[PDB]
DNA sequence: AGATATATCTACGTTTAACAGTGGCCTTATTAAATGACTTCTCCATGATCTAC
C-alpha cells in the first residue's frame, strides 16, 4: 500500500481510539440506571458530524472530539503524518474517513 | 429582419433557499456546483424563472394555456391543442406533447450565485414536547446576489407585440419557486445589461462578476469592459441600467471610454421605457 | 494553387447541456468521453455545428438545398437532384443520396470541453400536487468553454466566393443544437487561432489548455507556442484573435518571440476583416 | 515541503513542549501521596481553550500558557516564523492546531 | 517584507535584549552557591505583565522594564520605529507581543 | 595611555476548589420520465454463350 493509505488507516484507528475514550467516559459518568446511552450517543455523534457545514466547524468538532477522547496510541506513534493529513486534506474526505471509522468500531470483547 | 434580445440581470442581496436539491438527510440541500475559480456556487434553476414568468403572465390577463390553480396546487389546461397564435404561454415558452412542438421564444440559463457558498445552514424545530421524526430538521440558505442570462428571438414570436409583456415581467418578476415562508427572496433585478442587435452573435454572458468573497459590491467585470473597449459589442446596441450605473460613473476616464456612449440610465424604469420604444420602433408595433 | 483554411475555436464560459446522449432511467446524460490527462470531458458533436452553419446559410438568404421549416420542425428538399454549382450547402457540406455524392469542402471535428466534467447534475420536476411518472427528472449540465477544430479546402469549393459566408457564419454561429430552454449556451467564438496556408500540414488542432482544472482561464497551450518558437508554422500565416490576445500580450519577452510577428488582433472583427481581405486577394475575388 | 506546514508542525511541537513544562510545574507543586492532577488539568486546559471570544481572548491565553511552559527549545530554534504565525492567521485555526497538539502531546509520554 | 511585521520583530528583539540586561543585573546581584532566581524572575515578569488596566498602566511598566534592561542596541538603531509602534496599537496586542518575547528569549543563551 | 578588577540593593507570593450540560427529536408525501427513430447504396460467382481473329 502507498503512504496515503497508511495515513488513512492510522486516521481511522485514531478516531476509533478517540471513540473508545469517549465511550469509556460516558460509561464512567453515567453508571447509574440500567445502561448508559451508547446507541443514542453514536446517533448523536453521526448527527453532529453530518451537521458540520464547512472546514472550520468540522475541524473544530473533530479536534474537540480528539482531545475529549484522551490518550491516543495510534495518534501517539504518528504525530506529523496525521497532523499534516488533517490540515491538508479537504474536510469532506475527513468526514468520510471519520464516518467509516465510526461504522468500523470494533467493540472491546 | 432578425432581432434578438440578450441580457444578464443581477438580483438584490439577501438570503436564498430557492432551489433545494434532494434533501439528503434533514438538510434541504440548496443546489450548488462549481463555477469560476473552482469555488462552489449555489444555483437557481432556469425552469424556476420560466415558471415565474408563466405565473406573471397568468396573473395579469394575458390568456395562457396552463392556468395555475393557487388553491388546489395543480395546473389546468384550457385547451389541450396548443395554439401559439392565441395563447401567450404557448407562443413564448413552447410546448411538447409526447403536433407542432414550437421552439420557444425565450432561452434561459441557470442562475448562479455571485458569491461562493460556504455552509450557510439553519436549524429547525417544531414547538416543544411530543417530538417525532419530523421535529428536527435543517435548511440551507445563502446571502448573495443571483445572476442569470437569458435570450429571446424576437422574430420567432407569433405575435411580435408579445415581447413587451416578458420585459414587464422580468422587471416585475413574482416569487421564484423557493422557501418563501422562511426565506422570502425578491428576484427583482437591480442592475441590467441588455443588448438589442440584429445578429445572433451574443456576448454579455454572465458578465457581472465581483467575487471579493463575502460582500455585496457586485462590480461589473474586467473582460466585458475589455470587450467594450476593443470595438465589438458596439455601445449603441448596449443597454446598462441599475445600481451598477453608480459604480460605472465613478470609474476614471469614463468620459472618454466607449462605454460612455452606450445607453446608460441609473433608473431602471427609464432604461426599460427607452428599450421598449426602440423595440416598438424597430418591429413596427 | 491549393489554399486551405484551418482553425481552432474557443467559446465563452457558461452552463451547457447541448449533446444529451441516449438517456438512462430518469437522468438525461449529456455525451462525454475521455481526453487529455485521462479525465472525462463533455463533447458536442460536429454534426451539430454543421447543422448550425446550414441554418445560418438558410437564414442569411443564400440558396441552400435543404430548407428547415422551423414551425414544422421538418427538413425539405428544394430539388431532389443535388446541384453543388447552385446550392451553397451542397457545395460546402456535401451530400449522399444513396452525380451522387460530393466530398464536401468543410471538414469539422467534435467540440470538446476545455475543462474536465465533474458530474454536476440538475433536478427538474413538474409543478403541482398532481404528480405522475413524468413528474421529476434529472438533467446533466456542464460549465465549460467548448473548443472544436475545423478545416476547409478553398480549391474544392465549386464557387470560391462561398468561403466568405462560411467564415461569417462561424463568427456569427447561430444556436448549436442543445437545450436552450434551461441551458442557453451561446456558441459564439471568443478566441480564434486561424491558419491560411498553401501547405496542408496543420499544427493548430486543439491548441487551448486550462490553467486550473476548474476555472475559466483558457490559456494558450504550451505545445502551440513552442512549435511557433521552433521554426515551423510560419507566423505570417498565423491568425490569432480574441480574449487570448490579452494573455499573449501579458507574456514575458513577447516582443522578441516569433509570436510577435504574427497576425494578432484583440477585436475579432478586425482580424476577420484582415483575413477576408487576404483570402479575397489570394483567390482573385 | 510547503514551509507553512513545517511551521505548523513546529508550532505543534512548541505547544507540546510548553504543556510538558506545565506538567513538570504541577508535578513539582503536588505533595504527599496525593494524586497529581493531570487528567483534571488536561480537561481544564481543553475547557479554557474552547472558551474564547476572538483575537485578544485565547491569544492572551496562548501566550500565557507558552510562558507558563517555560524553556522550550522548538520555539528557540525558530523565532520569526512562529512569531509571525502567532501574530497572523485566524485565531480559530490556531485553536485547531493547539487542540491537535493537546491530542498529540501524549506521544511524548 | 511587510514593514509592520518588521517593527514587530524588532520589538521582540528589543524586549529580549532588555530582559537579557535585567538577567545580567540580577545574576550580578546574587553571590555564593544560591541558585540565582530566574524561573522565579520569569514568573514575576509574567505576573506583572498580566497585571495591568490599560494605557498608562503597562505602558509605564514597559518603559520602566526597557529602562531597567539597560542599553538596548536594537532600540538605539530603531528609536523612531519602536516608539511609534509603542505609542500606537492596542495595549493588549503589545502585551501579547511581550509575552511571546518572554517565551522567545531562550535561544539567546 | 594601556591593562585590569570591580560594581551594579529588593523581593515575593503570582490562587487555592468544584463543575466543562443536564432531554427530546436527526424529516415527515411524492414523483424514480414522459417519444420516435435501432442504415442508408454498391462492390456477386460461375458458367453458357457471343463474337473477333
Amino acid at each position: 500500500n502507498s503512504e496515503e493509505d497508511k495515513q488513512y488507516l492510522i486516521f481511522i484507528k485514531v478516531f476509533q481510539q478517540a471513540m473508545k475514550g469517549n465511550f469509556a467516559k460516558i460509561y464512567a459518568k453515567t453508571e447509574e440506571g440500567k445502561d448508559p446511552p451508547i446507541k443514542k450517543k453514536v446517533e448523536r455523534l453521526r448527527a453532529e458530524l453530518n451537521y458540520c457545514y464547512d472546514e472550520l466547524s468540522f475541524k473544530e468538532y473533530l479536534s474537540d472530539f480528539l482531545v475529549r477522547g484522551g490518550l491516543n496510541k495510534y495518534f501517539n506513534e504518528h504525530q506529523e503524518e496525521i497532523a499534516l493529513l488533517i490540515k491538508k486534506s479537504p474536510w469532506q474526505e475527513i468526514r468520510i474517513w471519520s464516518l467509516l471509522a465510526i461504522a468500523s468500531y470494533k467493540p472491546k470483547d | 429582419p432578425n432581432y434578438y434580445l440578450y441580457g444578464t440581470v443581477l438580483t438584490r442581496y439577501g438570503l436564498a433557499s430557492l432551489n433545494h436539491d434532494i434533501r439528503r438527510g434533514n438538510k434541504t440541500i440548496l443546489q450548488k456546483g462549481y463555477w469560476n475559480n473552482g469555488k462552489i456556487h449555489s444555483f437557481v434553476g432556469s425552469s424556476a424563472i420560466r415558471w415565474a414568468l408563466r405565473f406573471y403572465l397568468q396573473k395579469q390577463g394575458y390568456l395562457v394555456n396552463r392556468v395555475w390553480d393557487e388553491e388546489e396546487h395543480i395546473n389546468r389546461l384550457t385547451s389541450e391543442d396548443f395554439d401559439p397564435e392565441k395563447f401567450y404561454d404557448d407562443d413564448i415558452f413552447g410546448f411538447a406533447l409526447l403536433p407542432n412542438q414550437r421552439m420557444g421564444a425565450l432561452g434561459m440559463n441557470m442562475a448562479v450565485s455571485l458569491t461562493p457558498y460556504d455552509g450557510a445552514v439553519k436549524l429547525g424545530a417544531k414547538s416543544g414536547r411530543e417530538k417525532d421524526s419530523t421535529s428536527l430538521h435543517f435548511t440551507e440558505y445563502h446571502a448573495t446576489r443571483y445572476q442569470y442570462y437569458f435570450g429571446i428571438d424576437a422574430t420567432h414570436l407569433k405575435d411580435f407585440s408579445r415581447i413587451l409583456p416578458m420585459i414587464d415581467g422580468i422587471m416585475n418578476l413574482p416569487k421564484v419557486g423557493g422557501s418563501s415562508n422562511i426565506f422570502n427572496y425578491p428576484f427583482c433585478p437591480d442592475s441590467l445589461v441588455f443588448q438589442w442587435t440584429n445578429h445572433f452573435a451574443s456576448y454579455i454572458s454572465y458578465c457581472f462578476e465581483y467575487c471579493d468573497p463575502k460582500s455585496k459590491e457586485a462590480k461589473l467585470s474586467q473582460e466585458f469592459i475589455d470587450e467594450v473597449e476593443c470595438g465589438q459589442i458596439d455601445p449603441s446596441k448596449l443597454w446598462i441600467g441599475g445600481t451598477i450605473v453608480k459604480d460605472l460613473q465613478q470609474l476614471d476616464n469614463f468620459e472618454s471610454s466607449p462605454l460612455n456612449k452606450a445607453h446608460i440610465y441609473r433608473n431602471r424604469n427609464e432604461m426599460i421605457e427607452a428599450l421598449k420604444t426602440v423595440i416598438k420602433r424597430d418591429l413596427g408595433l
